[PDB]
C-alpha cells in the first residue's frame, strides 16, 4: 500500500533482466531519438591567449527506453522514479572539439524515468573547448566559439539527435560582467 | 561492539532498506531537509577570477522512517553511525559554483537516532562564483552568495528548510585578509514554478 | 532488442570470456594490432616547457576469435557495440608523453564484427615531450 | 606461508570482522589512541600563503580486541 | 587446446586459494629478495628555488612468489603470463 513498497516492487521488476549495454529498441531497425539541448550555467573563462572557452552547462538529454515501461495502476499510481544513470543505457554524446578537459559527461546524476519509457537525464558538465580567437578589433572584438556534440560510436541509423530548442537556454545564466552572449544557437549537422 | 554490529546489519539489510527509494510513504509526501552551513574558514577571494573559496560543513538533517529501532533490544543504544554512501541522501549541492565541483568533499558518516532522525555533517571545499564590486577598492565590501539546491529532487519530493537564519561561526578561523560581516540565509521558492526551492547564503 | 542483449550477454559472459587473456590462437602466436593516428587538432606547442598538446583519434584494430558469432542465430546481426572496458584491449599507450598520462581519454565502445574483428577509435588529449630547436 | 595466509584470512574475514565498527567491548568503553609525530623534513614555509609544508611520520597505536 | 584456454585454466588454478595480503614465502624464516633498479625516462625538472627534483623513472622490481608456480607442460607450454599487479602481493617500496 505504502509508496515505498510499491517503488521497491517497481524497481525490482524493471531491472530484473535489464541489459545496460544494449541499445534500448524493440526492433533493430528502430532509431533511438535523443532530444539534445544545452543550458549554460555560466561562461567561466574565455582564454584569448590559449584560445579556449570554459563553460558550465547542463547537458539536457531525453530518449525512450522500451524496457523501462510500466503501468502506474499496478504500482500505487507511481508515474515516475529517479534512478542512478549508471544503472541504465545512455547515449555516448561527447564534445568533439575538447581541449584540456573531458570528452564525455562525468558527473552521472540520477535520471528521471517516466512510466511510458521516457528518460530525462540532465547532468552538469564543465567543458574546455577550442575556439579560434579573432582579435582584429580588440577590445571591441566579438568572438564566435563553438561546441560540437555528437554520439561517438552510433551512426545516424542507430542514434539520431533532435534539437530540443533552437537557442541555448539562459534562464539560469550567471552574468559574467566581461562578455555578453549575443547569440547561442545549436545547428544540426 | 557486537550489539552495534548487529544493529548496523539489521538497519542496512537490503531486504528491508533500499537507498534508491526516498523515505516518503502514504503518497508522495515531502521529505523535509534542514540545512545549516557552518563556515570553517574563508580560504580566499580571488578578485581577478571572481571566485571565493570557503571551507564549510554542510549540516543536513532529515527523518528516515526506515532506520528506526527499539533501544531496549540493542542494549539501550540510542544512536549509531552509518556510512552515508549506504543510506538515501538528499543530493544537496552548490549550484552557483565555479570549477564544477558540486558535491561535498568527504562523504562522512551519518549519525542515526533511534527515532529515524539523520544528522549528516560532511565537510566541503567550495569555489563559488561571486560578483566583485570594484568601485571602492581597496576599501571594498563584497557580497558573495552561495546557492544550495538538490540536483535530484524538486520541491514536490523534498523541501529545503533553514535550521537557522544565519550561517554558524561556531568553528571559524579568521581569514586575516577578509572580515566576516554577516552570513544570513534565505529560503527561496518560485511563485510561478512550484518545483523550485533553493537556500542561499549571503 | 531482445536478440541484441542476448548476444551481448553471451559474448561477455565471464564464465566463457576472460578479458585478462590475450586472444592468441593456433598456439604461441601473436595478436596483430593495427594503429592509425588521426590528428583532430594541434591544441598547442609550449616551447618553454617543450610539450606538444594534440587532440587525436587513435584507431586500434585487432581480431579476437572469442567474440565471434553466427549471424543466423542472432537475427542476422553483423556487428554489435561492446564496452571497451569489458573486452581484452592491447594496452597501447603514448610512451614519450609528458604529464604521465598514458591511456586514451574517453574509452568509447568498440565495434565488433561477427567474425571477431574489433574496431576501436577512442579520442585522446595527449601531451608529448619534444625537443624544441630555438636556433 | 600457509599458516600466515590462513591467519590473515581468519582475521580480515568480513563475515566476522566489520571494519566500520569501533572496537569497543562495551557501549561506554572508549578506545585509546596513542599519537606521536616524527618530523622527517620541514619542506617549506610560505609566508604569503601562510602555509607550512612538512613530511611527518604519524605514529598511531591502539588496541583491537577483534584482531587477536 | 588454444593458448587462451590453457591460460584461462592456469589463471583459475593459480588464484584458487591465493592471498595477496600474505608475504609469499614457503617458510616464515625466509626472506623475500626483491631485486630493485631504476631506469630514468627523463629528468623533468630541477626546481632550485623549491629544492626539488622531478624525475620520470621506471621502478624495476623482481621477487619470487612460491604460490605462483606451474608446470608449462600442463598448460600447452605456457611459460609466462601478464596479470594485473593489484591481484598479487607486491613489496611496499
Ligand atoms: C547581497 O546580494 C543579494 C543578492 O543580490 C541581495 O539580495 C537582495 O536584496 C534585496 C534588498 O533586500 C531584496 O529585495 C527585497 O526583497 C524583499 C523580500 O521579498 C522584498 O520585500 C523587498 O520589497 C525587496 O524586493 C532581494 O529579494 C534580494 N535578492 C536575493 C536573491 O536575495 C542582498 O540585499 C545583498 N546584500 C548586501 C548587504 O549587499
Ligand atoms: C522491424 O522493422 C522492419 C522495417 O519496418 C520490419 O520489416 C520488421 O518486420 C520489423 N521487425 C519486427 C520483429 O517487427
Ligand atoms: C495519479 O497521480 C497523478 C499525479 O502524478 C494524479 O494526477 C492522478 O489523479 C493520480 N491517479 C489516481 C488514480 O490516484
Ligand atoms: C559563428 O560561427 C558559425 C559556425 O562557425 C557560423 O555558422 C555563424 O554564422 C557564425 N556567426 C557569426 C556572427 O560570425
Ligand atoms: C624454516 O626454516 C627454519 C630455519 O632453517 C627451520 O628450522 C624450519 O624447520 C623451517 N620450516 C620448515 C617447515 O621447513
Ligand atoms: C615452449 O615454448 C618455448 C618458447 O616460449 C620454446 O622455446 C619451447 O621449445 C616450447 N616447448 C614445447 C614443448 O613446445
Ligand atoms: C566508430 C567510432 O568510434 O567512431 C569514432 C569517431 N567518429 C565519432 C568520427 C565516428
Ligand atoms: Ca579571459
Ligand atoms: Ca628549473
Amino acid at each position: 500500500e505504502t509508496r515505498a513498497h510499491a517503488e521497491e516492487r517497481l524497481l525490482k521488476k524493471l531491472f530484473s533482466g535489464y541489459n545496460k549495454w544494449s541499445r534500448p529498441v524493440a526492433n533493430i531497425s528502430d532509431v533511438v531519438l535523443v532530444r539534445f539541448g544545452l543550458s549554460i550555467a555560466q561562461l567561466i573563462d574565455v582564454d584569448e591567449k590559449n584560445q579556449m572557452m570554459t563553460t558550465n552547462v547542463w547537458v539536457k538529454q531525453e530518449w525512450h527506453d522500451y524496457k523501462l515501461r510500466w503501468d502506474p495502476a499496478d504500482y500505487e499510481n507511481v508515474t515516475s522514479i529517479r534512478i542512478p544513470s549508471e544503472l541504465i543505457w545512455r547515449p555516448d554524446i561527447v564534445l568533439y572539439n575538447n581541449a584540456d578537459g573531458d570528452f564525455a559527461v562525468t558527473h552521472l546524476t540520477k535520471a528521471h524515468l517516466f512510466h511510458d519509457g521516457r528518460v530525462q537525464w540532465t547532468p552538469p558538465a564543465i567543458y574546455k573547448s577550442s575556439c579560434s580567437i579573432d582579435v582584429t578589433f580588440f577590445p571591441f572584438d566579438q568572438q564566435n566559439c563553438t561546441m560540437k556534440f555528437g554520439s561517438w560510436t552510433y551512426d545516424k541509423a542507430k542514434i539520431d539527435l533532435v534539437n530540443m530548442h533552437s537557442r541555448v537556454d539562459q534562464l539560469d545564466f550567471w552574468e559574467s560582467g566581461e562578455w555578453v552572449i549575443v547569440d547561442a544557437v545549436g545547428t544540426y549537422n | 561492539t557486537d550489539t552495534e554490529e548487529r544493529l548496523v546489519e539489521h538497519l542496512l539489510d537490503p531486504s528491508r532498506y533500499n537507498k534508491l527509494i526516498r523515505p516518503a510513504t502514504n503518497g508522495s509526501e515531502l521529505v523535509t531537509v534542514q540545512l545549516m552551513v557552518s563556515l570553517a574558514q574563508l580560504i580566499s577571494v580571488h578578485e581577478r577570477e571572481q571566485i571565493m573559496t570557503t571551507n564549510v560543513w554542510l549540516t543536513q538533517e532529515w527523518e528516515d522512517y526506515r532506520l528506526t529501532w527499539k533501544p531496549e533490544e540493542f542494549d539501550n543504544m540510542k544512536k549509531v553511525r552509518l556510512p552515508s554512501k549506504h543510506i538515501w541522501l538528499p543530493d544537496v549541492v552548490l549550484y552557483n559554483n565555479a570549477d564544477g565541483m558540486y558535491e561535498v568533499s568527504f562523504y562522512s558518516n551519518a549519525v542515526v537516532s533511534y527515532d529515524g532522525s539523520i544528522f549528516w555533517l560532511p565537510p566541503a571545499i567550495y569555489k563559488s562564483a561571486c560578483k566583485i564590486e570594484v568601485k571602492h577598492f581597496p576599501f571594498d565590501q563584497q557580497n558573495c552568495t552561495m546557492k544550495f539546491r538538490s540536483w535530484t529532487y524538486d520541491r514536490t519530493e523534498i523541501d529545503l528548510v533553514l535550521k537557522s537564519e544565519v550561517a554558524s561561526l561556531d568553528d571559524f578561523t579568521p581569514s586575516g585578509e577578509w572580515d566576516i560581516v554577516a552570513l544570513p540565509g534565505r529560503r527561496n521558492e518560485n511563485p510561478d514554478d512550484s518545483t523550485y526551492v533553493d537556500i542561499t547564503y549571503d
